[PDB]
RNA sequence: GAUUCACGCAGUGUUAACGUGCAAAUUACUUGUCAUAUUUGAGUAUAGGGGCGAAAGACUCAUCGAACUAUCUAGUAGCUGG
RNA sequence: UGAAACUGUCCUUAGUGCAGAUCUUGGUGGUAGUAGCAAAUACUAAGAAGAGGAAAAAAACAUCUUAGAACUGAAGAGGAGAAAGGUUCCUAAACAACAUUACUUGGAUUAGGGUGAAUCGAUCCUAAAUUACAGAUGGAAAUCCUUAAGAAAAGGAUUGAAAGGGAAUAAGAUUAAUAGUUCUUAAUCAAGAGAAAUGGUAACAUAUCAUGAACUUUAAAAUGGAGUGUGAAAAUCUACGGAAGAGUUCUCUUUUCUUCUUAACAAAAGUAAAUUCCACUGAAAUGAAUCAAUCAGAGAAGUGGAAUUUAUUGGCUUUGUAAGAAAUUCAAUGAAUUGUGGUAUUUUUGCAGUCUUCAUAAAAAUUAAAGGGAAUCUUUUGCUCGUACUAAUAACCGCAACAGGUCUCCAAGAAGCAAAAUCUUUAGUUAAAUAGAAUAACGCAGGUAAGGGAAGUCGGCAACAUAGCUCUGUAAGUUAGCAAGAAAGAGUAGCUCUGGUGAUUAUCGAAUCAGAACUUUAAAGGUUAGGGG
RNA sequence: GUCAUCUAAUUAGUGACGCGCAUGAAUGGAUCACCGUGAUUCCCACUGUCCCUAUCUGCAAUCUAGUGAAACCACAGUCAA
RNA sequence: CUGUUGCUUAUAGACGAUGGCAUCAGAAAUCGGUGUUGUAAGCUUUAGAGUUUCUUAAUCAAUACUCUCGGGUAUUGAAUG
C-alpha cells in the first residue's frame, strides 16, 4: 500500500540505447527478488553470452 | 436563513405566458394578467405607467390592417 | 484516441459495469475502429473484449465462526452486547411453550388419554404458568391418571 | 420538465432556433456590420424566463 | 401527548473555525430532539392602518414599530457641502 | 505630426471660463507579482495519440488502455422519477475565449443527428376552492349571489389533482441516443358489423347461456392510527446431488469462488392458512379455544359440507407461454446441462381478532344486482398532445462547476439489540477552486505528559473521567404513579467439554441459557458507549 | 443588615429575626414530588485550567513554476523639547 | 582571485546567509561495534483439560518445551572499516 514500503530493495539497473536513437541512452531500473539482503553487495552485472 | 438557504425551494411557478399580451404576467391563482390586464376586456393603461404606455399601445405593432387604411 | 465510447458499447452488450469491461491494451487501432454495437459483437466474440470476473468474496472464516459459536465457543459474558430480553425475547419463549403444551392436551384428549374434564383444568393450570417444560407436564398427567383409579 | 404542452414546446423550439449566428456569406455583404447575433445565450449563462 | 438509540431536524456551548468567508448567517465537535400539539410535497384561501402571529412588534420574496412599485415630485429645509 | 476647412476687427446673443460638491461618466496608478489558487484519505508504472517532459533533476506532465493501490460502503459519490432547467443528450471536426495551473478533456466552439404508445400519463371525474348569462348593490370602476331571486341551467352552469378515483401489455432483442412506444413472439380492452333453465335439505353451483322496459333501492369506486400473531413470495443464510469454468497449491486444502433463470395472459394433476355461513344432534360434572383474547339453549364442541381472501385466471408446487429465449461453458456458425429441501433472518404483501379518540378519519365519473312486470366464433377501427437529458459536491434555486437549500422508488455480506460506528461485494469514481522543495517562528485540526490536582478563572469555559451486558443491592422525599440505570459491589477472554428449552416414529433442527476443568499478556471498551451526590 | 452554618480565610450559598425605602393574597399568597441544552452554591472523581511548560502528527505559513485580486491612498513617512 | 554550481552537504538554516569537501571528491551497500524489543518461521517435548476414532494407533486442541541471549530493527541528525 502507500503508507509502508520494503525496508530494503534490490534493483538491477541496465543502461542501454534508445531504440529510436542509438546514441542515446537510458536507464531499466528493475526488481530482483531475494531470500535474504545479508552479504549482498554492489554487483555489476555482465552477462556477455552469446 | 432568509438569505442563500431559502432560495432553493424555489421552483412553483407563480406567472406564466399570457395570451393577450405573451407576457410572463398571468398570474395561475388571481387569474388574471398583471400587465394586459387580461380576461377585463379593456387594455390595463394607467396614467402613472406613461413608460407602460409608450411599450405596449398602437404603433408598436405590425399595424397590418391600419397602415393601408390610413394611407389611403 | 479516447476509447470511451467502445468502453460504453462493450458494457452494454456484456450486460456488466464499466470496471468489469477488459480492452485489448495493444490492439487499441483494431478496437478504435468499432464505432457500433454490432462492431463491438465481432470484437467479443474475436476474444480482444473480455469481461473480467467479479472478486472473489469468500465465506470460509464466517463459517469457522458460526461452527464455534454453535459449540459455545465465544458466546460468553463478555461478548454479549444486548440485553438478554433483545437475543432471546421473553414474549416469543411463552408463545412456543404453550404451542407445544397445548399440542400435548389437545394429542392426549384426541388418543382418550384424559377426558374433558379432565383436559379443561389441565388447560387453566398450563395457562397459569405452572409447567416449565415438556417433562414436567407430562409427569403431572401421569401423576394426576393415578388418583383416577384410587 | 418531461411533460409539456403543446404550444409552450413550440416556444421552447423556437428559442433554440433563435439561438443561432450570422452565417458567413451574410457577413461578406458589403457594408456589413452583423458579424455576431446579440442577442445570444446559453443555458448556463442565461434562462431565458420561459 | 412514558425513557432512550438510528435515518433525519434544530441551533445549547466552544462566545472554536471563517469573518474582503464554501456561505449577504456557513463549517466542525459538543448538546437537544428524533410520530400524534409529529415531519413533509402539491393544490388552495387570507394583502397593506391590510393579512397572519402558542405573541418576539415576529413574518408578509435578502425590504417591516406599516412591503414593493409608479405618479404628485426637481416635496420642504432658518441646516451641511460646492 | 496632421490632410479640409478657418481667421482678425465692430456691434448683437449666450446652455460662456472649474481643483474641490462621499460631485456625474469613462479611463488608469501605488498597493502588487503582494494576499491568495490549503474542507471532500490518492495516487504510481508501461504504452498510444499529441507541437506540447523537456533536463546540469526543469523532483510536478492534461486525455485514453492495461496493471498495482484505493474511496463512496449500499438510508451510496449506485440505478430511476416529480418540480425546475431547455437541447445542456449522441457523434465528428476543432481549443481563440471559459472551467483561480495547464488541457489533446468538457455540462465550453462549430456542424449534423436524436424524443415513434389503442394498453404509460394529459385528455375524463370531482375535493379544498374558482368564474359566467339573468337578478341584487354601487356616483364610479366594479362588487355580491353559484341555485337563491329566473318563462334560464329529467335536474342543476364553468374551472379546479401528470401524488386523489381511472377499461385494456408482457418477455426477449435492437440504436452512436428512443423505447411498458421500435422488431419478433405472445395477449388484453372498448365501440361496432356478421309466456322466457336446471341442480343442492341448505349455505350455494352451472365454456354467454338460461328475455327482462319505465320507476325505486342496495352495494362497489370509498376511507384513521397503533401494536400482536400468522399464510405466501423475494432477498440473504443453510442441508443434500451434481454439471461447467476460475483461484490457491511446496505447507496443507475431496478446498475457496461463479452460473444453474423465466414474463403478461390463461389451465386445473396435487395440495395449504385464516374467516364467515349450512345440515345432523342438543352442552352443566359446563365446555371450546388464543401470544392476548373471546364464544355458546335467538345455540357451543364433534362429524359432513358451502363461500371469500391469500400481489393474473384459483393462494402454493405444476402446466401452456417455453426453450426456440436467456445464463454458464466448449469448438470452428455448431454442441452440453438447468434435482429436491429448511421446525433460520429481513423486506414486501394480505388476513385475524385487540386497543384508541369530547379526533370516527372525502365526493363524483363509472359499474353490478335486486324489486317490478312493459313488450314480443370471424372481422373492422382505436384520433390530439408529452416522451431526448440532469434530477445534483457540475445540468434546479442562491450573480458561479457556491462545503447552503430542494419531494420520492429499488437496497448485499461481516458484527452487533440495533437501517448505530468500522470494513468489504454489484455499480460508480480516483477528479472534483494548481503542484514541487525545505521541514523556521505564529497559527487551524487531532494528541500525550513527571509530582500536585481547580491553587487558573466572573464561572470546572475547554479538556479529562463514567459508559455494553449479567447478578446482588438501592436512601430521604412523594401527587403513592415515581425518585431509579439512585447511590454501591462483584463477574466478563481463549481452548476442550457437559446439561436444559422441540418435531416425527432413532433421526431431524433453532440459537439461547446455565455449569466444569485447562491456559494466558486475567479479558465490554478497535468502533459504539450514562460522570455521581 | 444582625445570629448560626459552610471555608485556614465567605460583598458568595443555606437556614433564622423583621414597622418590610417600596412583600402580600385569580396584577393571585404559600407549598415542588416528577420534569428542565433554565439561574445559583457546595462536595467525590478526573484531568495542562494552573504551578510551568515540553513534545508529536496533518494542513498551511517560507521558497519556487504557472496564475493572480482587494480595502485604503492630500503629499508622505526617524526622535526630544 | 571571487561568485554560480555539485555532495538531494553539515556543527547552519524561513530565504539569503554561514561552516566543510570537491578526484586522495563523494555516495552506496556489506561487515564488525553499539543500541531497542523480548525468544521468529519449520519440525519435536504423548508439555496439555478433554472429545472423537480405531480399539487401549490416531486425529483435533488455548497455552507450553528444544533448536533460541532467538528473529526483526538500528541514522534517518549514531560510530569503524
Amino acid at each position: 500500500g502507500i503508507r509502508s514500503v520494503a525496508d530494503r530493495i534490490r534493483v538491477r539497473m541496465a543502461r542501454l540505447p534508445i531504440e529510436g536513437e542509438e546514441g542515446k541512452f537510458y536507464t531499466l531500473v528493475s526488481y530482483v527478488p531475494v531470500a535474504s539482503f545479508k552479504g549482498l553487495v554492489t554487483k555489476t552485472v555482465e552477462e556477455a553470452e552469446n | 436563513t432568509k438569505g442563500t438557504s431559502c432560495r432553493g425551494t424555489r421552483h412553483n411557478k407563480t406567472h406564466i405566458l399570457c395570451k393577450r399580451c405573451g407576457k410572463r404576467s398571468w398570474h395561475l391563482q388571481k387569474q388574471r394578467c398583471a400587465s394586459c390586464g387580461y380576461p377585463d376586456a379593456k387594455m390595463r393603461q394607467y396614467a402613472w405607467g406613461y413608460k407602460a404606455l409608450r411599450r405596449r399601445t398602437q404603433g408598436t405593432g405590425r399595424m397590418r390592417h391600419l397602415k393601408i387604411a390610413l394611407k389611403r | 484516441v479516447s476509447l470511451k465510447l467502445q468502453k460504453r458499447l462493450a458494457a452494454s452488450v456484456l450486460k456488466c459495469g464499466n470496471r468489469k469491461v477488459w480492452l485489448d491494451p495493444n490492439e487499441t487501432p483494431e478496437i478504435s475502429l468499432a464505432n457500433s454495437r454490432k462492431a463491438i459483437r465481432k470484437l467479443i466474440k474475436d476474444r480482444l473484449i473480455i469481461k473480467k470476473p467479479a472478486a472473489m468474496h469468500s465465506r470460509a472464516r464466517v463459517v469457522e465462526r458460526k461452527q464455534a459459536k454453535i459449540l459455545g465457543r465465544h458466546t460468553g459474558h463478555g461478548k454479549r452486547k444486548g440485553t438478554k430480553n433483545a437475543r432471546t425475547p421473553q414474549k416469543t419463549l411463552w408463545i412456543i411453550r404453550m404451542r407445544v403444551l397445548r399440542r400435548l392436551l389437545l394429542k392426549y384428549r384426541t388418543t382418550g388419554k384424559i377426558d374433558k374434564h379432565m383436559y379443561h383444568d389441565f388447560y387453566l393450570k398450563v395457562k397459569g404458568n405452572q409447567y416449565k417444560n415438556k417433562k414436567a407436564l407430562m409427569e403431572s398427567i401421569f401423576k394426576a391418571l393415578e388418583e383416577k383409579k384410587l | 420538465t418531461g411533460h409539456k404542452g403543446f404550444s409552450y414546446k413550440l416556444k421552447l423550439g423556437k428559442k433554440i432556433h433563435q439561438n443561432r449566428g450570422v452565417p458567413q456569406w451574410f457577413r461578406m455583404k458589403t457594408g456589413n456590420t452583423i458579424n455576431y447575433n446579440f442577442k445570444r445565450r446559453h443555458w448556463n449563462r442565461r434562462k431565458m424566463g420561459m
